[PDB]
């Protein structure tokens, strides 16, 4: 659905907190605080 | 062996890259799409092709 600049993309996968496009999510967790990026 | 009947034809196969059954693939490849923007698509757009 683009692209996405400033959330890191991670090998895990949970529920999905921010609905972002097709199968990508975004949530904000402790691993200090970042925004991630996962399926 | 679900008792001798044979549920081959809507379970899924490990040999396509999308798990999908038979009557799936039937059924997408028979509703025909106009393969709209939900595809990255200002690329092609770009070029004049
Ligand atoms: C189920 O049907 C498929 C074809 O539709 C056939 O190849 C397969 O042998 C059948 N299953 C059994 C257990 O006979």
């Amino acid at each position: 659905a683009g692209c996405l600049i400033g959330a890191e993309y991670v090998n895990n996968s949970y529920e999905c907190d921010i609905p972002i496009g097709a199968g990508i999510c975004a949530s904000y967790q402790t691993q200090s605080q970042s925004i991630i990026a996962y399926t | 062996y679900f008792g001798g009947f044979n549920f081959s034809q809507i379970l899924p196969d490990p040999s396509k890259p999308s798990k999908r059954s038979f009557i799936e693939d039937l059924l997408f490849n028979k509703v025909t799409l106009a393969d709209a923007g939900f595809i990255k698509q200002y690329g092609d757009c770009l070029g004049d092709i």
